[PDB]
RNA sequence: CGCCGCAGGUGCAGAUCUUGGUGGUAGUAGCAAAUAUUCAAACGAGAACUUUGAAGGCCGAAGUGGAGAAGGGUUCCAUGU
């Protein structure tokens, strides 16, 4: 789960997370919060673990 | 009214081996720091000694559980204690010179025998080591006397704290701010006696005027900074957390639920730390803490270039004379301050003995 | 003696002769718990559950013309409270009331 | 440790945008330490980043 | 602070205060009335029997629509009423009062409340809806108490 | 309702954050001069513009 | 001490009404200690929340 | 501030005068549309009103039910006061 800029579309949060990340994206769902501020929930693939991708960005 | 107690002489001995057995694992852990070893190393091998030890002995009454009272945890010029870096966590090498602080606790029917001890690593045979971090050991390490001397039921709590002042006056050093010693009984490490060193307004309030009590257990415990009295955070994540039984909640997160179960079955009512577990124990214990059903052990910072020292031990009260079960290796032959003591009463203390 | 226990028969149709339809089975519980304080001398009167349906069995306004109880003297168990003793009033299920007297109630 | 646009102004184009790639890496890390508690040390230096990504991309124009 | 009506010995009294009580005005003045010159315990046992309704203040100058009683008999007087609140706010300053006398360390089985007085507090505003789109006050009447006990006896 | 356009989420939100109590260090400092939030909102008192 | 959010729960869960739903009121505190479903599946299970069936509304007259 | 001169937005009881404050009325009118509550326990300093359980009732499927449109805009949901 994430808190991206309210201008950036699907395609760009996939290609933003991929580049500074370096992992790969299933899909990505998004809403705008009553505050504002859009939220996208980004699935990674199957191969890839939030669990641990989520102790390198530092989140855990 | 159930509760165990030093009235026991079975209680007695099981205190003595066990403190006995928290003595040797520290002179294993003096004798092992040398130069080029790894932090992270040398709290897991501590930790291993201890639980193949308390496996080890009484085996003949294994429904109880005897363990780590406290986890293994060595800090070094800058980390005042609670410091236990896990295997994604970075490294501390050690060096030439460095003075360390080892706090370690083991514990048999849930009474805990808990030590800890300064000393600097690599230290020459016979030499002499100076500075201005040669003396907060020392008045360290006079503060230990101070407690082992006066610990005993008759006095009041306040004579103690009054007393390290006047020994950090002296030596040009002062406490850190807010560090609480306390009261041991069973299956507990935060009694309700608590003693408070270096105080404030705040803190003076919410202690409470008491005086010491027959044949109980105490963890007399000393931190002399050479600096200010300055203890903040710096971004370290924190290790060591204690369940707190009074409280629970209902857990939303599977893994967190298995984490908690896990603190249950090893380290149910004590300290320990998340080196025991790794991945999911680091979200699981992120929420647990949310909810306060565990209490952070916060590392604590100072700033760079400052020297702190602690010194921590279990001590028995009983009316013929105070006995001491855990004892830390401190030699006052290589190690001298360039001030002294000019107070009459410290100067009597530091002579007699019980 | 203080732990005394009776059996008593209170006129509820006495005493909620006038009282209107929506108020006559509050009234009969008010009646009750006056019975009580009046025979047992107890400020604090706890009507059984039991004894409440038995009053409301017939609804709000046909209220039981008599009613079978037993009071029952107690011991408070609880210090703090200003009554050292308090009543339980029970309900007794009875065939008839003919020839029905005060009795005692052994323990 | 910080960055001067004076000492900045040497600097060919490719360094300068590494330095303010760094710049903007260290910030991100700096945002999740904000809110996952982090510390007063971290959080003071969100502003301190920021000036230094200013200062950047100010002398690259 | 200051009090009205100084102790004539101040040695051997004490003080009780509230200020801004949210009680009726005329209701306290009146039970405050009934209470004054009487002993603490004799207060205490009085304001007691006001809420048990056992005994009743007779309301003398803000009578306007109070009904009359059995129990104002006791007094000179025909009106009286049972105010609940008037008499349990006074049964806390009591309270206050007798304590500040252990902590003076005057006995408190001779106390006589000897000074007693309610004034007007400022009062809080709320609203109230009529009947062709009128908003009128709806105000309150809270009220400062201040008390003095003295040993005598 | 719950069909908005953008633009009028966009307004309810900035309202939202705006709708919010002074913070507490407010009152310390020098020549503060603020007690309380005066431009306070509630959603059954005062309505919005829109 | 307030189950108002228990007894909702459960009746969600139980998939009935709020009539349908009997919270143990001799076992308060454990049911109070139930902040999820989950916790709420636990009891039902346990036997601290049961539905009560339906009140009987007989045909046989009628018949 | 007094004295010699100078200059006025220079003197209040009214104007159903303007603004603010306060009384008597007055602890008064009143808190009466749609049948209805009662017992026990828990929490709690404090319970007619909160919560749970047991009763007795009402809406009676054109509902006092379950969902939506307009409108509201966080009222939603936990915890605490
Ligand atoms: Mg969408
Ligand atoms: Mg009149
Ligand atoms: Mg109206
Ligand atoms: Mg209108
Ligand atoms: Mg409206
Ligand atoms: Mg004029
Ligand atoms: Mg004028
Ligand atoms: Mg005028
Ligand atoms: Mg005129
Ligand atoms: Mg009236
Ligand atoms: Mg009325
Ligand atoms: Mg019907
Ligand atoms: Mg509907
Ligand atoms: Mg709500």
């Amino acid at each position: 789960v994430f808190i991206v800029d309210v201008k950036a579309n699907k395609h760009q949060i996939k290609q933003a997370v991929k580049k500074l990340y370096d992992i790969d994206v299933a899909k990505v769902n998004t809403l705008i919060r009553p505050d504002g501020e859009k939220k996208a929930y980004v699935r990674l693939a199957p191969d890839y673990d939030a669990l641990d991708v989520a102790n390198k960005i530092g989140i855990i | 009214q159930q509760e165990q107690t030093i009235a026991e002489d079975l209680v007695v001995t099981k205190y003595k081996m066990g403190g006995d057995i928290a003595n040797r694992v520290l002179r294993s852990l003096v004798e092992a720091s040398s130069s080029g070893v790894s932090v992270l190393s040398l709290c897991e091998k501590g930790d291993a000694m201890i639980m193949e030890e308390t496996g080890k002995i009484f085996k003949k009454e294994k429904e109880m559980k005897k363990g780590i009272a406290f986890p293994t945890s060595i800090s070094v010029n800058n980390c005042v204690c609670h410091f236990s870096p896990l295997k994604s966590d970075q490294d501390y090498i050690l060096k030439e010179g460095d003075l360390v602080k080892i706090d370690l606790g083991v514990h048999v029917d849930g009474f805990i025998a808990n030590v800890a001890h300064t000393f600097v690593v690599d230290v020459a045979q016979g030499t002499q080591v100076t500075g201005r971090k040669a003396d907060v050991i020392k008045a360290a390490h006079l503060c230990a006397e101070a407690a082992l001397r006066l610990v005993k039921p008759g006095n009041q709590n306040t004579q103690v704290t009054e007393a390290w002042n006047k020994v950090a006056h002296s030596f040009n050093c002062t406490p850190i701010e807010g560090m609480l010693s306390h009261q041991l009984k069973q299956h507990v490490i935060d009694g309700e006696k608590t003693i408070i060193q270096n105080p404030t307004d705040q803190q003076k309030k919410d202690h409470e005027k008491a005086e010491f009590e027959v044949h109980e257990v105490y963890a007399v415990d000393v931190l002399v900074s050479s600096g200010e009295g300055k203890a903040k955070d710096a971004g370290q994540r924190t290790t060591i957390y204690k369940r707190d039984p009074s409280k629970q909640y209902g857990l939303k997160m599977k893994t967190s639920r298995a984490f908690f179960s896990e603190v249950e079955r090893r380290f149910d009512a004590m300290p320990f730390t998340l080196r025991a577990f790794e991945k999911k124990a680091r979200m699981g214990v992120v929420e647990c803490a949310k909810h306060e059903l565990l209490q952070p052990f916060n590392v604590l910072y100072e700033k760079e270039g400052e020297f702190v020292a602690q010194f921590k031990f279990t001590v028995l009260l009983m009316p013929n004379g105070p006995m001491r079960i855990t004892s830390g290796p401190f030699e006052p032959d290589l190690y001298k301050s360039e001030m002294e003591v000019q107070d009459a009463e410290l100067k009597a203390l530091l002579q007699s003995s019980a | 003696n203080e732990v005394v226990t009776r059996e008593y028969t209170i006129n509820i149709h006495k005493r909620i002769h006038g009282v209107g339809f929506k108020k006559r089975a509050p009234r009969a519980l008010k009646e009750i718990r006056k019975f009580a304080m009046k025979e047992m001398g107890t400020p604090d009167v706890r009507i059984d559950t039991r004894l409440n349906k038995a009053v409301w069995a017939k609804g709000i306004r046909n209220v039981p013309y008599r009613i079978r109880v037993r009071l029952s003297r107690k011991r408070n168990e609880d210090e703090d409270s200003p009554n050292k003793l308090y009543t339980l009033v029970t309900y007794v299920p009875v065939t008839t009331f003919k020839n029905l007297q005060t009795v005692n109630v052994d323990e | 440790a910080k960055i001067k646009a004076r000492d900045l102004r040497g600097k060919k184009k490719e360094e300068l945008l590494k330095q303010l790639d760094d710049l903007k890496v260290e910030l991100s890390q700096l945002r999740v330490a904000k809110v996952t508690g982090g510390a007063a040390s971290k959080l003071s230096k969100i502003r301190v980043v920021r000036k230094s990504i200013a200062r950047v991309l100010t002398v690259i124009n | 602070v200051r009090y009205s009506l100084d102790p004539e010995n101040p040695t051997k009294s004490c003080k009780s205060r509230g200020s801004n009580l949210r009680v009726h005005f005329k209701n306290t003045r009146e039970t405050a009335q009934a209470i004054k010159g009487m002993h603490i315990r004799k207060a205490t046992k009085y304001l007691k029997d006001v809420t048990l309704q056992k005994q009743c203040v007779p309301f003398r100058r803000y009578n306007g629509g109070v009904g009359r009683c059995a129990q104002a008999k006791q007094w000179g007087w025909t009106q009286g009423r049972w105010p609940k609140k008037s008499a349990e706010f006074l049964l806390h300053m009591l309270k206050n009062a007798e304590s500040n006398a252990e902590l003076k360390g005057l006995d408190v089985d001779s106390l006589v409340i000897e000074h007693i007085q309610v004034n007007k507090a400022p009062k809080m505003r709320r609203r109230t809806y009529r009947a062709h789109g009128r908003i009128n006050p709806y105000m309150s009447s809270p009220c400062h108490i201040e008390m003095i006990l003295t040993e005598k006896e | 309702s719950s069909h908005k356009t953008f633009r009028i989420k966009r307004f309810l939100a900035k309202k939202q954050k705006q709708n919010r109590p002074i913070p507490q260090w407010i009152r310390m400092k020098t020549g503060n001069k603020i007690r309380y939030n005066s431009k306070r909102r509630h959603w059954r008192r005062t309505k919005l513009g829109l | 001490s307030m189950l108002r959010l228990q007894k909702r729960l459960a009746s969600s869960v139980l998939r009935c009404g709020k009539k349908k739903v009997w919270l143990d009121p001799n076992e308060t505190n454990e049911i109070a200690n139930a902040n999820s479903r989950q916790q709420i599946r636990k009891l039902i299970k346990d036997g601290l929340i049961i539905r009560k069936p339906v009140t009987v509304h007989s045909r046989a007259r009628c018949r």
